[PDB]
């Protein structure tokens, strides 16, 4: 790859293939985003099937290939990550034995820490027992720009928030994949239903006029 | 009588015990306290192969230990595992079991890692796993482990604990440190842990077949340095009875130990204190030669402190049989080899 | 919180201690619940029709801050009838009507 001043550029590592490349590639550019203005990096150690080509090429100017390994330290000379901003891992949900795949992430992510200290990471684990580990290798900063988003946890939290009120797992689940308001006629529930599916959640700093003010009254204003 | 010596002056001996007379928990460690002491950390399970823990403990307990200096030992694992072993060495004075898991933060504040004299970590199930990115990872993440650990109260930070790991695939050895400028063309004699000694494999011991042949001999020497010492009678013993024995001292046998010792020597004090500032390597071989014949042969030297700007990172390098003219700066570490008990 | 998060890691267990003043002040995390429509004070506007009176009279006087709808399936059809299950509508605008029977999201403030 080469670098270009004035932009940025991320990574991603893991499981590869095509179901998982679809949908995050469909969640990262969607147009309802902020103006978006990033490049997408791949490495995989599998050279991708005809199937996939499709996709890496349809998106000739936002997505960009190149074969090698993780583990190997030229590799990760070649990505350029010394200017990169983050390295997103998927990481296979369907696996068959859950702890050689965690075990696997787990070195990945020693490697890319091995290679540069500085770096954000962004990655999944299978099982709450095994997640802490990944908070003893020597630079995570749990306080500054770094995370890792477990599934077990969310999902059993999901589903016990869940048991205080009904459907509250659904309105959770809806924030967060990105979707456009739709025209339905007919008088059926999915009119009323997908008024609110494509609503999301955002972030913004306020306004300086409102520090004064009562959380109740300014909510009430907004 | 005393019963102290294996019948041979080899090794020390005792009577021997059962599991509960030594099995602890984590309150006796609490209540107990230990010092300067080794604590190894063994993976595994039943199904897994068995590894030779006999020989390991047997150099530790020479009979060239006075019994007011000897070294405390302790065993971190899994209990189902070790009872498949413990078979073979129960006669040894003064050693420890731990159940637990060595990736328990807390289980190992309890055998006080942090004040102890040295570290080391094997690994079993090596041999049935297939890939070989798989293995090597339970002690790699264990090794990081203990250095990350944060500590409070003398040693307070995860890098001045030594530590002394073993692995199988060579390459992995880049994952030891963090401030490294790792490769996978360089091959293994040169790479930073290695010659900073906390690092170790199987694979160099290949070459000895070559200097095995060429000379019969050396094979018995390095045997004396390494185990001990391996005289006929004691392997013959060995295989005859499968396990040790011990008869009463003999006017022979107390003098049988009398057998040089390797050790370490520091410059910050002692007699040796007013070289420190003598320059010369020579100098100090000759002085030390005629008030003790202590053997010099290694210098054993800080990783920056060669350069100008000053700082603070600890890590040690070797350097072996250096010429008569080699500049000595005041604060390292010289090889030195004893010769009474 | 990052405390909880160090202890989790370290002893591999929850433990707890003799309560001390700060920690018992620390309980004012609010809370996730539902309420009901046809009674209670709110159901003086049960055919109000407009999410926008409940949601300003709610949080108002009580904290009681709402976001979701719940609403059963058949609750718009002219035919009667009698299946009993619900679906979900998110941040409804101001001006949407609302039927006698319906239960509403909500957060409560303290304990
Ligand atoms: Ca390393
Ligand atoms: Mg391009």
């Amino acid at each position: 790859y080469s670098a270009v001043s004035g932009r940025k550029h991320i990574v991603v590592c893991g499981h590869i293939t095509l179901e998982s490349v679809s949908n995050f590639l469909k969640d990262f550019l969607h147009k309802d985003r902020d103006d978006v203005n990033v490049e997408i990096v791949f490495l995989h150690n599998i050279s991708p099937n005809l199937e996939l080509e499709a996709l890496f090429k349809r998106h000739f100017t936002q997505v960009e290939f190149y074969q090698g390994s993780v583990l190997n330290p030229h590799d990760l000379a070649r990505v350029k990550i010394e200017s990169a901003d983050a390295c997103l891992i998927l990481a296979n949900k369907y696996c068959a034995d859950p702890d050689a795949e965690d075990a696997s992430n787990i070195m990945r992510v020693i490697s890319i820490k091995n290679y540069h200290p500085k770096i954000r990471i962004i990655t999944q684990m299978l099982q709450y027992h095994n997640k802490a580990h990944l908070l003893n290798i020597p630079s995570w900063n749990w306080k500054e720009g770094d995370d890792a988003i477990c599934l077990a946890e969310l999902k059993l939290g999901f589903i016990a928030q869940s048991c205080l009120a009904q459907g509250l797992s659904t309105m959770l689940a809806n924030l967060f994949s990105m979707r456009s308001f739709i025209k339905i006629e007919e008088d059926t529930w999915q009119k009323y239903y997908l008024e609110g599916v494509s609503n999301e959640m955002y972030t913004e700093y306020l306004s300086s006029a409102f520090v004064g003010l009562s959380f109740p009254t300014v909510c009430e204003l907004c | 009588n005393v019963k102290k010596y294996d019948s041979t002056g080899m090794f020390h001996w005792c009577a021997p015990k059962e599991i509960e007379k030594v099995i602890l928990t984590r309150s006796e460690a609490a209540m107990t306290v230990l010092s300067g002491h080794v604590v190894v950390c063994i993976f595994g399970d039943v199904s897994s192969a068995l590894i030779g823990l006999r020989n390991l403990v047997m150099p530790l307990r020479a009979s060239n230990f006075h019994y007011h200096e000897l070294k405390h030992i302790v065993f971190v694992g899994s209990i189902e595992y070790l009872k498949r072993e413990w078979e073979t060495l129960h006669n040894f004075p003064k050693v420890s079991i731990l159940p637990g898991t060595p990736l328990s933060r807390a289980d190992l504040r309890a055998v006080n890692i942090n004040l102890c004299d040295m570290c080391v970590i094997l690994s079993a199930n090596q041999n049935n796993i297939d890939d070989t990115s798989l293995q090597d990872k339970e002690c790699i993440l264990a090794s990081l482990n203990i250095k990350s650990m944060q500590f409070d109260d003398s040693i307070t930070t995860g890098v001045n604990i030594p530590i002394i790991t073993e692995l199988v695939n060579d390459t992995n050895v880049q994952f030891l440190d963090q401030d490294d400028d790792d490769d996978p063309d360089t091959e293994l004699y040169l790479t930073q842990p290695f010659a900073c000694g906390t690092a170790f494999a199987v694979s160099v011991l290949d070459s000895l077949m070559s200097a095995t042949y060429f000379n019969d001999n050396i094979l018995t020497l390095i045997r004396t340095l390494v185990t001990g010492g391996a005289t006929p009678e004691l392997e013959a013993l060995i295989a005859e009875e499968n396990a040790l024995r011990g008869g009463y001292s003999t006017p022979q046998t107390l003098a049988n130990r009398d057998r040089c010792r390797v050790a370490q020597l520091a410059l910050l004090d002692g007699p040796f204190a007013d070289l420190g500032d003598g320059g010369c390597y020579g100098d100090l071989f000759c002085k030390a030669l005629k008030t003790y014949n202590m053997l010099c042969f290694g210098i054993y030297r800080l990783r920056d402190a060669h350069l100008s700007t000053p700082s603070q990172c600890t890590k040690r390098y070797v350097i072996t049989n250096p010429p008569y003219e080699f500049e000595l700066v005041p604060t390292d570490l010289i090889f030195c080899l004893m010769q009474f008990d």
